RNA sequence: AAGUGUUUAAGGGCGCAUGGUGGAUGCCUUGGCACUGGGAGCCGAUGAAGGACGUAGGAGGCUGCGAUAAGCCUCGGGGAGCUGUCAACCGAGCGUUGAUCCGAGGAUGUCCGAAUGGGGAAACCCGGCACGAGUGAUGUCGUGUCACCAGGCGCUGAAUAUAUAGGCGUCUGGGGGGAACGCGGGGAAGUGAAACAUCUCAGUACCCGUAGGAAGAGAAAACAAAAUGUGAUUCCGUGAGUAGUGG
RNA sequence: UCCGGCUCUACCUGGCUGGAGGGCAGUGAGAAAAUGUUGUGGUUAGCGGAAAUGGCUUGGGAUGGCCUGCCGUAGACGGUGAGAGCCCGGUACGUGAAAACCCGACGUCUGUCUUGAUGGUGUUCCCGAGUAGCAGCGGGCCCGUGGAAUCUGCUGUGAAUCUGCCGGGACCACCCGGUAAGCCUGAAUACUUCCCAGUGACCGAUAGCGGAUUAGUACCGUGAGGGAAUGGUGAAAAGUACCCCGGGAGGGGAGUGAAAGAGUACCUGAAACCGUGCGCUUACAAUCCGUCAGAGCCCUCGACGUGUCGUGGGGUGAUGGCGUGCCUUUUGAAGAAUGAGCCUGCGAGUCAGGGACAUGUCGCGAGGUUAACCCGGGUGGGGUAGCCGCAGCGAAAGCGAGUCUGAAUAGGGCGUAUCCACACAAGAGUGUGUGGUGUAGUGGUGUGUUCUGGACCCGAAGCGGAGUGAUCUACCCAUGGCCAGGGUGAAGC
RNA sequence: CAAACUCCGUGAUAGCUGGUUCUCCCCGAAAUGCAUUUAGGUGCAGCGUCGCAUGUUUCUUGCCGGAGGUAGAGCUACUGGA
RNA sequence: GGGGAUAAGCUCCGUGCGUCGAGAGGGAAACAGCCCAGAUCGCCGGCUAAGGCCCCUAAGCGUGUGCUAAGUGGAAAAGGAU
RNA sequence: UUGUGCGCCGAUAAUGUAGCGGGGCUCAAGCACACCGCCGAAGCCGCGGCAGCCAACGUGUUGGCUGGGUAGGGGAGCGUCCUGCAUCCGGUGAAGCCGCCGAGUGAUCGAGUGGUGGAGGGUGUGGGAGUGAGAAUGCAGGCAUGAGUAGCGAUUAGGCAAGUGAGAACCUUGCCCGCCGAAAGACCAAGGGUUCCUGGGCCAGGCCAGUCCGCCCAGGGUGAGUCGGGACCUAAGGCGAGGCCG
RNA sequence: UACACGGCCCGUACCCCAAACCAACACAGGUGGUCAGGUAGAGAAUACUAAGGCGUACGAGUGAACUAUGGUUAAGGAACUC
RNA sequence: UCAACCAUAGACUCGGCGAAAUUGCACUACGAGUAAAGAUGCUCGUUACGCGCGGCAGGACGAAAAGACCCCGGGACCUUCAC
RNA sequence: GUGUAAGUGCACAAGGGAGCUUGACUGCGAGACGGACAUGUCGAGCAGGGACGAAAGUCGGGACUAGUGAUCCGGCACCUCU
């Protein structure tokens, strides 16, 4: 029973086109070559869906370093003192505070410095 | 490709043309060509063991009986008078089901030739009772002659 | 097209009772002088085919 | 004085609403495909199959028809509607007595076409013979008949003596076309064999001559195997991919 | 039964032909030609053939939705303004042919023969000749010379006629079985250019026949031959009176119509493609053109006033992080290796077989199942013809839970389905004897693989058979035509 | 034109080249040997998969029993070589 | 290890070698085969390997002890040099 | 002299530094040695989700693990067409088209809808398939770009007046100019067959416009005893009764 | 010879070195026979002209390259170049 | 040597009609390096306002033809004391 | 030194001589080695007969490892096969 191949093909044509909506030039017009960049753009989606966490943690660390230096301490020392004091706050909250409440950031850095041992070069 | 009529020649030279290499005006990929796999006249009979069919009938009838869709009757319509109105009155009084199946001794012709018109009713002599009809019908009714002959055939 | 058998094989094998195919020992037709009887002694008396080639042959006999 | 700073779009891109071209998609069937049960299995010298030309009140085309040209008679079925279609339209018109429409028999059937009077580039040239007619007669006109082969019959008979060949004239047949099937004469390669000759492909395709609706085959000089067996041909399913055949 | 004439004549016994009467049958394959016609048989065309204006609603239009009632031996089918048995064509059913034609009998008339027929005791030129068979050569039977019968035939040869022949798979004997060289003869079977009636898990316009349409046309080729594309307005033409722009085309009004974003380029109108407009972006920017972030602007929505919040959206996207298309075949490609201009349709593991096997699964079970075929306008019933396993071993004779090997208990090869408990050995691993558990295959249905078929799809150079061409060219054949003008000056005289 | 053209056998045959279309879930190769008119093909065994069966027989280490004849070393030890 | 010249991204073997093939991630700028390490999916969480911590670019312009003057680091020998 | 760690020379290429990736770095951001740190992946851990295998118990939960993957094997599905069905959906709008929303892990789905469309679709469970396209220099159709680019088809060549007409270089008439003139003139044969003339209009055709045309539309037009082909005869050659051979 | 009679059918248009034929086109090609003026010249070459027909269907404007068709060139005269 | 000028038809601008090959993409620079081993597309650094018109051809391994040569599975034709 | 190269072995001889004589037997073969497969190698014991040695025992070819050829078609001999 010969089946005429119209509706099925058009469904997927339109679905791919819609998913490609908003691309450049003919790339949102020609299905034979929208597929190329639907597939690509989604490959990038897959990869950066994790790349984003790395990038954001990088930005947070940079902001924290800036805040620590403005408060006269280096980021690594801030982290070391904070850990040695056994705080459980992470760098996302660190950065958000550092840009929101400099007073609280100052208090936290004092806590870190106080928890910082006397000698930093001790072999023990 | 072998039966499509005409042009059994190479459409054009092999090399130098710059088009695709072709070898028939009727290739399945060309337009107006033949079909890749041409079907042929064909039969769909499947052979089912006699025990297969007998067991299927026994099962179907057992289920129908458990459902209580069988009856008995001495006669259906008065003789020498095929009258669809009489048949319809009889069936309406008897059953409230629109569609039923009836089995009769073959020789009774008035009943069949009279009640044959309706689309919701069917009549079959029990030599030709079959699984598909039994299943399709909501109910079945066995005349005395038909029930007797069919049961004796079963037990013989 | 009832499946052609292979008359070139049936003249060479026989089906055992459990499904294996018995084959006859080769390398005896001629030049038997410097073949010593001891060599031939395990060389007469048919034997079953190896489980390796049986696959092809089974597809051969009944074809 | 300084440094800080939007402010425009010739065009372009992206979306959104509008449209334009191109005609897929969905839906339709007078068309095709494949079958079943029937019918018919031929048509042709009484001129076939298929064509040219013509044929209408209307210019072309298709359908029918054939100088008697969308047709004519006779017999039977129907009727108040008809003068086929493109295509309409008109215009003329036809019917209660029954016109057209459908069926049966009949006549009509130009020309080419086996073409058959001779010839020929198909639808076109050119004649002989018998009977009538018109012209002052001729001119002229119609009608018919006029091939070949086969088989017979009557007449004739060369070399020549008999007789025969040949020669005439007359009856009866055949001549060509058609999808397959059937018979018969002939009859290959690509291919497989992993090459290739034997071999295979296969007595297939194809060519040719026959008839028929079927044909062909058909009444054992067959098998069988001690049974005091089968009993024409043909076609099915087995027996069986078995016995066998084969670089 | 009788009559006559004959076997060169007339008078007993024996062998034939012709005529008066029972046969054999006949349009016949076995005698030939003639003699003529009845079926409500069919065909060619036809007639009747039931039952709602029913009402209301949407509705342009009803067959539609609801309510009643309808008829049906007819609820196949088509059409009519949307789904109709109660509207029409028509359907079951009934009926019918003046004339002609294909299939079935019956009284004129025709032939024959009863000069022929049936049953019973012994001795002495016919029934298929250049045939059977033969030597050589080849052909068809599964049979390719092989040990090769049977058949046919090309060439040479060549038989017997009953105590004859030829076959019985080299070939011979006893016997065993059937008549060659002459002939014909229905039924079963194959096919469908043609016609009718019905049907389809067949297509629905790039499908389906090449061809739903002026199609084997246009067109291509001088030829043989090839060979197209091209359907739909509407229910109905009611196909756009009239007005206006323009020369017209074209267009806008007006009207038709339910719809004119149905107007003849006419249903639906998509995507590539080309525009208008709107919001946003862009003229310091180096690049598979996106993704992750991301301000701004535009618009949108709710709590909250003039814009701020809010588990906010869509469009845009300034800027920055990462970022070398896709398929191929390859060790390996961003690849400067291949293919793709784009879009839309079409395009590729199908199909048959008691084909074979295995796995699922279904029925029965030491049984499983039927083919063809016959009869039910229907898949039923019958049909055990057949095939597989129940036992294998051996090449075979043959043997048989053993068998083969072999001179062999003497173990080995292959099976005894397969195991449990008891005893005997070595503990060369296991073998040898007892009592029980007792053997599982077969036919569907679907699936992978194999099988022969073109066998997943397109593609070649080429070989062969049948035909079409010497209107160009090659050659030649016959008949015509062509070669302005001006020089040189042989022989001969 | 190194065998004209059209039709037909003809779906000639192609170990060669191209292409082979909807989603998900599970396991997961080799480019080896042998043989091959075989080397760019094919078949057998290894390598994967699914099922069934034996259910650890497999794996790692420790210890034990083992034979080597390599690196190295040696040469009035041989064969050579200085 | 053979061949080649201890040359080739060379060829031919062995590796119960590894990886790519048939593997995404990070590092060596870029780079399958080198180093670290096995991507069921999502999370705007944390700890780490290799490699890194002045800026491009996340991390000490860190601690202490020495060397170097050559931009050696950030291409190379025989030999030569208070 | 010796052993040492660093150094220096030894040191020449080709498009542009181009032999730290670059800036830059000795007041090392270099090298060697130790320490503490900190960054650094899809590794591990953290939270939520899905699925496979496995064990226990039950009549599908708990717990242990594994889940990248080409050739390839296995398992389970989505969707299309057409059949069977209880029979329904729909002119109060089916299919189809274009949007929007929500939902499934996927193929998708929605008795889910907005606008066009105005006549058919079909739940469920089976059954059968011409069943799913991006590629094959695929086929047919449509439309792209090079691009408003190249070309507009000779060597003879025009200007102008007036007329028609909406428009006039291109047509009609007139004046001059140029070109062929053994043709670029005039007759025929072969060939083509209405291209001849007249009248009307200019969509399509003419490589532009076009009143013009060899356009289309209608009408008209071809007059033979003496020219030509048959009545005559024949060449080359073809056909061929009988005949010969196959 | 006075005589009045009697002679078919078919072609007859147009083009026919061309926008009408053969070349897919209104194409710088091919196509057979006949007619053959005047002045120069041997003439059927060539140059200009009558008879007669044409300017064969894109135009208008711009001193660029550069290409093609051509003309001229100081001095040298094959030194280029196979 | 050593080209110069000039008259012609194009090339150019304006009006008219209006093509072809090719084409996966396109918001398409440079150099050194890297790499399937000669990069517009990777790294690094340099330079560069967006867009045209006339030209010139070095690259875009530019276009045309599934490479002739070579080799590999096969054809045809031809030669001969190959069968 | 040990029939024919090299390696492996060999004085308990596998090295010579002699005597005798045929086991360079017949049918099987526990189990193994190698083989992708066809094949290829080793082998204690069982039955008849024989050989050497009184006997013990050894004897199924050469000290081993190369000296080889599948299938078809055919030829020849024997048989308690048809
Ligand atoms: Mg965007
Ligand atoms: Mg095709
Ligand atoms: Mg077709
Ligand atoms: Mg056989
Ligand atoms: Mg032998
Ligand atoms: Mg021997
Ligand atoms: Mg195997
Ligand atoms: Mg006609
Ligand atoms: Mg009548
Ligand atoms: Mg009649
Ligand atoms: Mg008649
Ligand atoms: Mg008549
Ligand atoms: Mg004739
Ligand atoms: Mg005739
Ligand atoms: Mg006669
Ligand atoms: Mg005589
Ligand atoms: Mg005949
Ligand atoms: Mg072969
Ligand atoms: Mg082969
Ligand atoms: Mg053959
Ligand atoms: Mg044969
Ligand atoms: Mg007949
Ligand atoms: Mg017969
Ligand atoms: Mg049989
Ligand atoms: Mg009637
Ligand atoms: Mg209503
Ligand atoms: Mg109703
Ligand atoms: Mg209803
Ligand atoms: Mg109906
Ligand atoms: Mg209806
Ligand atoms: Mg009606
Ligand atoms: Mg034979
Ligand atoms: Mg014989
Ligand atoms: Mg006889
Ligand atoms: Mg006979
Ligand atoms: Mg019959
Ligand atoms: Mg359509
Ligand atoms: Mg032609
Ligand atoms: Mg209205
Ligand atoms: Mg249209
Ligand atoms: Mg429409
Ligand atoms: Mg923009
Ligand atoms: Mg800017
Ligand atoms: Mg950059
Ligand atoms: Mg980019
Ligand atoms: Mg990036
Ligand atoms: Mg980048
Ligand atoms: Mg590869
Ligand atoms: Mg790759
Ligand atoms: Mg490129
Ligand atoms: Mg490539
Ligand atoms: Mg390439
Ligand atoms: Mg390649
Ligand atoms: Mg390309
Ligand atoms: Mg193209
Ligand atoms: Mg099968
Ligand atoms: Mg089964
Ligand atoms: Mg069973
Ligand atoms: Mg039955
Ligand atoms: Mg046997
Ligand atoms: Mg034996
Ligand atoms: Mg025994
Ligand atoms: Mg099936
Ligand atoms: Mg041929
Ligand atoms: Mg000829
Ligand atoms: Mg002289
Ligand atoms: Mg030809
Ligand atoms: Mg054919
Ligand atoms: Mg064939
Ligand atoms: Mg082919
Ligand atoms: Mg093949
Ligand atoms: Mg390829
Ligand atoms: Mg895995
Ligand atoms: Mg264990
Ligand atoms: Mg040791
Ligand atoms: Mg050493
Ligand atoms: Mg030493
Ligand atoms: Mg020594
Ligand atoms: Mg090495
Ligand atoms: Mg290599
Ligand atoms: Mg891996
Ligand atoms: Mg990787
Ligand atoms: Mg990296
Ligand atoms: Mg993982
Ligand atoms: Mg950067
Ligand atoms: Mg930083
Ligand atoms: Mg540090
Ligand atoms: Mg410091
Ligand atoms: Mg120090
Ligand atoms: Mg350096
Ligand atoms: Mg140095
Ligand atoms: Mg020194
Ligand atoms: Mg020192
Ligand atoms: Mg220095
Ligand atoms: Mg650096
Ligand atoms: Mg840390
Ligand atoms: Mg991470
Ligand atoms: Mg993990
Ligand atoms: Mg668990
Ligand atoms: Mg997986
Ligand atoms: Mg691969
Ligand atoms: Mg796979
Ligand atoms: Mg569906
Ligand atoms: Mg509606
Ligand atoms: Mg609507
Ligand atoms: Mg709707
Ligand atoms: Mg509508
Ligand atoms: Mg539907
Ligand atoms: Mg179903
Ligand atoms: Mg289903
Ligand atoms: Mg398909
Ligand atoms: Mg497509
Ligand atoms: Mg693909
Ligand atoms: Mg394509
Ligand atoms: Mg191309
Ligand atoms: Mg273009
Ligand atoms: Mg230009
Ligand atoms: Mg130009
Ligand atoms: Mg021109
Ligand atoms: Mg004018
Ligand atoms: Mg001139
Ligand atoms: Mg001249
Ligand atoms: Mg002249
Ligand atoms: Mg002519
Ligand atoms: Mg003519
Ligand atoms: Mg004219
Ligand atoms: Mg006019
Ligand atoms: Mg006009
Ligand atoms: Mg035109
Ligand atoms: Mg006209
Ligand atoms: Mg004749
Ligand atoms: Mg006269
Ligand atoms: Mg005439
Ligand atoms: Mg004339
Ligand atoms: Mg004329
Ligand atoms: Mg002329
Ligand atoms: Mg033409
Ligand atoms: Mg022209
Ligand atoms: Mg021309
Ligand atoms: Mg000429
Ligand atoms: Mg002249
Ligand atoms: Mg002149
Ligand atoms: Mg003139
Ligand atoms: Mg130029
Ligand atoms: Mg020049
Ligand atoms: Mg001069
Ligand atoms: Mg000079
Ligand atoms: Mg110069
Ligand atoms: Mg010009
Ligand atoms: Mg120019
Ligand atoms: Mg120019
Ligand atoms: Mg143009
Ligand atoms: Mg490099
Ligand atoms: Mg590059
Ligand atoms: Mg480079
Ligand atoms: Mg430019
Ligand atoms: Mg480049
Ligand atoms: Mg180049
Ligand atoms: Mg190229
Ligand atoms: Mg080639
Ligand atoms: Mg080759
Ligand atoms: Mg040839
Ligand atoms: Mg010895
Ligand atoms: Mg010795
Ligand atoms: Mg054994
Ligand atoms: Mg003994
Ligand atoms: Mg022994
Ligand atoms: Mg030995
Ligand atoms: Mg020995
Ligand atoms: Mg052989």
């Amino acid at each position: 029973a010969r089946v005429k191949r119209a509706l099925n093909a058009q469904k997927k044509r339109r679905t791919v086109l819609k998913a490609s909506k908003g691309y450049r030039g003919q790339r949102s017009r020609l299905y034979r070559k929208a597929k190329e960049q639907q597939l690509h753009s989604l490959t990038y989606a897959y990869r950066d869906r994790r790349a984003r966490k790395g990038e954001f943690r990088k930005l947070w660390i940079s902001r924290i370093n800036a805040a620590a230096r403005a408060n006269d301490i280096t980021y690594n020392r801030l982290i070391q003192g904070l850990k040695a004091a056994g705080v459980e706050v992470d760098r996302k909250n660190l950065a958000e505070l550092a840009v929101s409440d400099p007073a609280a950031f100052t208090a936290l850095v004092d806590v870190a410095r106080a928890a910082l041992p006397e000698d930093v070069n001790a072999p023990s | 490709r072998g039966e499509v009529s005409g042009g059994g020649k190479k459409p054009y030279r092999q090399k130098g043309t710059g088009r695709a290499r072709q070898g028939s005006t009727r290739a399945p990929q060309f337009t107006g060509g033949g079909t890749v796999h041409g079907p042929k006249p064909r039969d769909y009979s499947q052979r089912t063991p006699k025990k297969m069919i007998a067991a299927a009938l026994r099962g179907a009838l057992s289920d129908r009986a458990r459902n209580d869709r069988i009856h008995a009757v001495t006669e259906l319509v008065e003789g020498q008078t095929p009258s669809t109105k009489s048949a319809k009155t009889f069936l309406g009084t008897l059953t409230e089901n629109k569609k039923v199946l009836v089995v009769i001794g073959r020789t009774d012709e008035v009943g069949a030739k009279s009640v044959r018109n309706l689309p919701g009713v069917h009549v079959i002599s029990p030599d030709q009772l079959n699984t598909y009809d039994v299943l399709n019908a909501d109910d079945v009714v066995f005349s005395v002659e038909a029930l007797n002959a069919y049961i004796s055939a079963n037990s013989k | 097209p009832k499946a052609k058998t292979h008359s070139g094989a049936s003249k060479r094998f026989r089906r055992t009772g459990t499904g294996k195919i018995v084959r006859q020992k080769a390398n005896r037709r001629h030049l038997l002088e410097h073949k010593p009887t001891k060599r031939t002694r395990r060389l007469d008396g048919r034997t079953t085919v190896s489980a390796a080639d049986n696959s092809r042959i089974n597809k051969l006999l009944n074809g």
